[PDB]
């Protein structure tokens, strides 16, 4: 029951493009948008835009010259079975989200009558499969192009040339190499009398150095001949995406944790030694000291905030690979992730670092006026001294905090804009073939330059205390 | 572990829990180093300011210790590494009795030892120049020059008490770490014991923010 | 010396309430575990409660937990137990008993008097023997078998042997099974390995007549067993 | 007048005396002898209970419990096995500078800086521990309290004499006095027979802890020697000095027996003691770190380096089961 | 000048002792320190058996 009664014409075109017709008569009714064998062949060649992402187009190119190019037999039409219909619009959706299904191609009882012969098996397309610039032949239903079908997106960013990525190589480079030198130094300066300087601020303070130190390796672990290949870039060779998978190696997820564990770690000492600073300034004289007694809890407690927030990355993880940076990192794929994450606990710090911190400078301010013994001069210059100095410190602090934050907001509306932009921009690379292209906007590469000036500013800026 | 020695492990910690408690309440107390040559006047500012004769005074929130050991004939060197880590110390010296017998010299001598003294290179000294009262008009008729061959000028308290103090301070060899305090002891008040104050407050402020890891 | 005496006896109600005052005078009360045992007025001793030093840790015997409450007060020197819905098998006599545990130390050392209250898995120190009669002058052995080998990896073997006197606190005589009591005459000898001892008993004379008790002390509960009592 | 000339002529006398009965050379006979090689030691247990530098060490009989000094006036009976600590007496001079252990191990016998060996109860009822007597009559300041019995107790004060105590009328039975300098170190006898003091002089004197009249008067230092420790035969004992020149003196022959030295010391000696042989010689320096010289052949053995300050006192145990070190880092570490 | 005459008496009553050559002290302090080198968990160090360390 899958034949209607149509008058048909003998072909002009002997190909399904790439397959030999095996027949000798061809009919325009399954085509409803098509009159014409010339319009049979203007949309024959339309839908060969389909040619890029070949897991769905190898598999529609039967229904494709079956529909347009069907066999008569005596004044009568084929008309296709489910299967051949099921099988291309499940996965096969991409004319569903971009152009919509005709009405030609919504498989309907009359238009698809089931359990008859298709006629199209004897067509084999293994004659199929190509990836453009943007995209990779993979074959891993995890890592595709999630929107389109067939290939994925290689590991180096499209969106820059190499020049660029030799750029912000240079920049990291830079960066890294003065904040590990300037904190091997101070490092060396607190160990080279560790077994003297066991006073606990200045150890507090060792250990954000160490921590910084620790992070700018981690940041460090590139220029290697075979470094960003095995760190950012996959076997089947796509970026990082939905880190870690339980499928390919354990690289970069491991780059990863050591560098938010560094920073974490890094910050949350910061404002323990601030709270550390503000209770001993306090008690500025008089012999007694509150930091002393408590010393190991709060030491406890510095070091597991960091690995319950990594382990809570790693429960539901959107931590991917990155080429312009060289580092895998939280919340590239989803912005709302990584702004929460990044916002929340630099809010936190700012907040209650700011306050410990004008706590404590109004305390030793007012210690110079009201204390009962009269200070000397040489006691009163040390404490104006470090007063002065607190107030700058806590200054720069602030402005680190502030341009970080500008800048994140600034990339969350930008990558907002740049999926669309770079979805219209594969549109684009699909549609040169029917009938190179613009790019709309792009990562202003500056602001991440930016970005990273502050990571290492923040790293430079607690080691101002060794420059006496 | 095993039944009785888990006991024994909770015994160790509550000891260790007093001991630590102990330690950290003692440890709040600033202790004095009080040396002196003898005869000096070491009799004097132990009582105006209220072997071995731990004496110890509160003034304004304070717990003070003086540690005398004047008062026990050893080899000083043998029990002086024991005082290490002592706050301030106190060294009384005897002003009146630079022409007495030669005593100055003496005492000028002990001073050399211990301010340079291989264990005493961080630690503050105060030092009272007493006794002004009687040596103030012991010069009308003796001259100092009797006692300092290279001294030359005027005979005026005000001027042989800051040339004394000026020469007494030039001994530290070491200049940048350990101060030197100096007063003149005032039979009618209770500002021996302020001025105490005042510098034990500036060497723990000093001593604080060192610790403080920016000084 | 030391005085250990209780108050807070006599007849209560089955389902009552009642709190009994252990008051310790002339030693430092406030580094010494307590325990509380009782007496059957015609059984052999059982455990009853524990509280460590600084009321550091607590223990109770199967039989009575979660509703007997053991408290200490320090600045009174006092042990306190309330015991709340009196059963009819709680009838005794109750001793509040000194303990000190370190290194080369004797627990269980002094016994209070104690007090009379009437209403209206683990070791089985399984003593073998339970009357025998002796005349003055021999020695004699007396044993009991254990249910579980008691001896611990550090090589010391956690066995008591207590005497009591007829119409007295029962006193220790032997502790860890080889070192002598405090101020214990020569002639007792504890001797045994693992699941098995004996304590010998030389030149037996007059006021050593009673009941011996053997009581292990590897992990809580610790158990008496059921005694022997030498005849005159 | 001119006696002391007399003197002197007796002392050139028993100098060549003891000279030209001296063809010695002890290293010429050790040669035969194999050499120890190189040992090294780890710290088994670390004991950190302190809040100031410790002074004093002393092993019990038991070969377990070690008791040490300390600076805050707090002595802590360890128990070296499982770390333990069994009481924290708080003694009243807050100063410290000695600590004895009875050979039956009842008694603690402290005292420092103000002339009074205050001795200790531990094996009492009634609980705590009690000062039981402090024994005062000395001048200078207590430098080595040591126990013979539970009942005599012999002190090397500062004012250059040595008292054998009693402790049940606490007051000095005996007195000793040939020094002229501090006598800073104290050791007994094996058979508890005969003691050695090692005085300010630069010169060790055998006493006699029986009748009271020196015996034996070695001399050959140049500065103060601060610790003695006899050989467990009895018949010889090393002295350890300021010169940084640790030498095995004999009992027998009356003169020096051989010399230890190495040319980059220069730091002083604080503690000597031999293990339960006798082969090698435990030497406390000032370069924060314990020295294991070869007794027989002065060849240094091993260095045990694990201090951040001087180490002030070292015990051997009476069995030989491990050397213990009180540094002043407030730790004192049991090596073995 | 007493202490003179003491010292005097003391250097006289100890002048008079029966020294020993060394070649017998040497040997003895020899003799003693080898046969005592089984029983010294310090030179030859016991296996981890027996030491309770
Ligand atoms: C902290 N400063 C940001 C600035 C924005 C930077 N950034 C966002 C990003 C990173 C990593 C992955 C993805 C992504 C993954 C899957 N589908 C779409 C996008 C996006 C990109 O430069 C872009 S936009 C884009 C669009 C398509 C494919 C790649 C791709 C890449 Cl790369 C990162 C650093
Ligand atoms: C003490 C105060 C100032 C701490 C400052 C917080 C700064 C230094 C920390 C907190 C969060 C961190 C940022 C979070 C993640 C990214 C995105 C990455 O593509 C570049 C680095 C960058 C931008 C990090 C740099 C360092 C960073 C900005």
């Amino acid at each position: 029951h899958c034949g209607r009664a149509a008058p048909c014409e003998p072909l002009r075109y002997n190909v399904c493009l790439g397959s030999v017709l095996p027949y000798g008569a061809t009919s325009t009714l399954l085509a409803g948008d098509s009159d014409s064998q010339e319009e049979a062949h203007g949309k024959l060649v339309l839908w060969s835009g389909l040619r890029n992402a070949p897991r769905c187009w190898a598999v529609i190119q039967p229904l494709l010259c079956a529909v347009y190019m069907p066999k008569c037999e005596n004044d009568r039409v084929e008309l296709p079975s489910r299967t051949l219909c099921q099988a291309t619009r499940g996965p096969c959706a991409i004319v569903e989200r971009e152009r919509g299904w005709p009405d030609f191609l919504r498989c309907t009882p009359d238009r698809f009558p089931e359990g008859c012969t298709n006629e199209v098996q004897n067509i084999k397309f293994n004659s199929s499969g190509q990836c453009e610039v943007p995209l990779v032949r993979t074959d891993n239903p995890k890592s595709w192009y999630e929107d389109v079908e067939g290939c994925g997106i290689q590991c180096q960013n499209p969106l820059f040339t190499e020049a660029e990525h030799q750029d912000m190589h240079s920049y990291i480079a830079a960066f890294g190499a003065v904040t590990g030198l300037c904190t091997l130094f101070t490092l060396a300066t607190f160990v080279a009398d560790w077994r003297n300087s066991n006073r606990y601020p200045a150890v507090i303070l060792f250990y954000v150095n160490a921590c910084f130190f620790v992070g700018s390796i981690g940041w460090l672990a590139q220029f290697m001949d075979g470094a960003r290949r095995e760190i950012v870039c996959r076997a089947d060779g796509t970026m990082r995406l939905g880190e870690p998978t339980s499928n390919e190696t354990l690289s970069c997820v491991i780059i990863f944790v050591i560098v938010y564990y560094a920073l974490m770690a890094g910050v949350v000492w910061f404002v323990v030694l601030t709270y550390a600073w503000h209770t001993s300034f306090k008690a500025l004289g008089t012999t007694y000291q509150p930091l002393s007694g408590k010393t190991s809890y709060f030491h406890l407690l510095t070091w597991s905030l960091p690995f319950v927030l990594t382990v809570a990355i790693l429960a539901v993880a959107q931590v991917d690979g990155d080429s312009v940076s060289g580092i895998c990192f939280v919340g590239y794929k989803n912005y709302r992730y990584r702004a929460g994450f990044v916002l929340a606990p630099i809010g936190l710090v700012l907040i209650v670092g700011g306050y410990f911190l004008i706590r404590g400078v109004m305390t030793l301010f007012s210690i110079k006026s009201n204390h009962p013994g009269l200070l000397s001069e040489k006691a009163a210059s040390k404490i104006n001294e470090t007063m002065l100095r607190l107030g700058i410190f806590g200054f720069l602090a602030f402005g680190f905090v502030l341009i970080t934050f500008s800048c994140h907001f600034y990339d969350f509306f930008n990558q907002a804009e740049w999926e669309r932009s770079f979805r219209d921009y594969v549109l684009c690379q699909a549609n040169v073939t029917i009938g190179d292209c613009e790019i709309k906007n792009r990562p202003s590469l500056l602001v991440e330059k930016i970005n990273l000036f502050a990571m290492f500013g923040t790293g430079i800026a607690m080691s101002t205390w060794v420059w006496t | 572990l095993s039944a009785e020695d888990k006991a024994a492990v909770e015994r160790s910690k509550m000891i260790d829990r007093n001991l630590r408690e102990d330690g950290e309440k003692a440890a709040r107390e600033v202790k004095l180093l009080l040396l002196g040559a003898g005869e000096s006047g070491k009799s004097t500012i132990v009582k105006q300011m209220k072997g071995i004769v731990e004496t110890h005074f509160t003034f304004k929130d304070l717990h003070f210790k003086m540690f005398d050991v004047g008062g026990q004939r050893s080899e000083r060197k043998k029990w002086i590494h024991c005082f290490e880590g002592v706050t301030a110390i106190i060294f009384c010296v005897a002003l009146s009795d630079y022409d007495l017998v030669n005593r100055m010299h003496e005492s000028m001598k002990l001073f050399d030892s211990i301010c340079n003294n291989k264990w005493f290179t961080d630690t503050s000294i105060i030092l009272f120049l007493n006794k002004k009262d009687l040596f103030e008009e012991k010069i009308k008729k003796s001259p100092l020059t009797i006692c300092y061959p290279e001294y030359a000028g005027s005979n005026t308290y005000e001027e042989a008490a800051a040339y004394i103090q000026c020469q007494f301070e030039d001994l530290n060899k070491r200049k940048d770490t350990k101060e030197i305090y100096t007063h003149f002891t005032c039979a009618t008040d209770t500002k021996n014991v302020q001025f105490v104050f005042d510098a034990v407050t500036d060497v723990i402020i000093k001593n604080n923010l060192k610790d403080c890891g920016l000084f | 010396d030391v005085q250990l005496v209780e108050s807070g006896g006599g007849l209560v109600q089955p389902g009552g309430s009642r709190k009994l005052s252990c008051s310790a005078s002339g030693f430092a009360f406030s580094s010494f575990g307590m325990h509380w045992v009782r007496q059957a007025p015609e059984k052999g001793l059982e455990w009853v409660a524990y509280i460590s030093s600084g009321s550091g840790t607590i223990y109770y015997a199967d039989t009575v937990k979660g509703r007997f409450t053991i408290s200490r007060d320090d600045p009174k020197n006092t042990l306190f137990l309330q015991m709340t819905s009196l059963r009819s098998e709680d009838t005794a006599m109750y001793y509040c008993v000194r303990s000190i545990y370190y290194y080369g130390s004797s627990p269980f050392d002094f016994w209070g008097q104690g007090t009379t209250l009437t209403v209206s898995s683990d070791i089985v120190m399984t003593q073998a023997t339970s009357s025998v009669p002796v005349t003055p002058g021999e020695s004699v052995s007396i044993s009991c078998r254990s249910s579980k080998s008691l001896l611990h990896s550090n090589g010391n073997t956690y066995l008591y042997w207590f005497l009591q006197r007829p119409g007295q606190s029962p006193q220790l005589l032997i502790y860890r099974m080889s070192n002598l009591a405090s101020g214990v005459p020569d002639r007792f000898s504890g001797s045994g390995s693992g699941t098995a001892f004996t304590l010998t008993i030389s030149r037996l004379e007059a006021e050593d007549v009673g009941v011996y008790y053997c009581m292990q002390h590897l992990e809580y509960p610790l158990t008496f067993g059921a005694g022997t009592k030498l005849e005159l | 007048d001119q006696l002391r000339q007399e003197a002197e002529q007796l002392k050139n006398q028993i100098r060549d005396a003891r000279k030209a009965c001296a063809d010695a050379t002890l290293s010429q006979i050790t040669n035969n002898i194999d050499p120890v090689g190189r040992i090294q030691m780890r710290t088994r247990r670390t004991l950190r209970g302190h809040l100031a530098k410790i002074y004093a060490m002393h092993w019990g009989t038991d070969s377990r419990l070690l008791v040490s000094a300390s600076q805050d006036g707090k002595l802590i009976i360890w128990d070296s096995y499982t770390t333990n600590k069994v009481h924290a007496i708080p003694l009243r001079s807050s100063w410290v500078m000695t600590c004895a252990y009875a050979p039956s191990g009842n008694y603690v016998a402290c005292g420092g800086l103000d002339n009074i060996c205050s001795i200790y109860n531990l094996k009492t009822r009634e609980g705590n521990v009690r000062v039981s007597r402090e024994l005062a009559g000395h001048t200078g300041y207590l430098s080595c309290c040591r126990f013979l019995d539970d009942n005599q107790i012999v002190t090397s004060s500062g004012d250059t004499t040595c008292a054998l105590w009693d402790i049940e009328t606490g007051q000095q039975t005996t007195t000793f006095t040939g020094h002229t300098g501090d006598v800073m170190s104290l050791s007994l006898a094996p058979d508890t027979r005969l003691f050695v003091s090692g005085a300010c002089d630069a010169s060790a004197k055998l006493w006699d802890v029986r009748e009271g009249m020196c015996r034996q008067t070695f001399t050959g230092h140049e500065s103060d020697i601060n610790a003695i420790c006899f050989f467990p035969n009895g018949n010889a004992f090393a002295t350890g000095s300021d010169d940084a020149t640790c030498r095995l003196f004999d009992l027998r022959a009356d003169q020096e027996l051989m010399t230890y030295s190495h040319d980059n010391i220069i730091c002083g000696i604080t503690s000597v003691s031999f293990s339960k042989s006798g082969r090698l010689l435990l030497a406390g320096y000032d370069d924060f770190n314990c020295n294991v010289w070869d007794a027989l052949k002065a060849d240094r053995a091993g260095v045990l380096a694990g201090h951040d300050n001087r180490v002030s006192c070292l015990g051997v145990t009476d069995d030989g089961m491990a050397v213990a070190t009180g540094s002043w880092d407030s730790f004192l570490k049991i090596w073995n | 000048i007493a202490q003179a005459r003491k010292l005097v008496e003391q250097l006289k009553m100890e002048a008079n002792i029966d020294r020993i050559k060394v070649s017998k002290a040497a040997a003895d302090l020899m003799a003693y320190c080898e046969a005592h080198a089984k029983e010294d968990p310090l030179l030859t160090p016991v296996p981890a058996s027996e030491n309770p360390f």
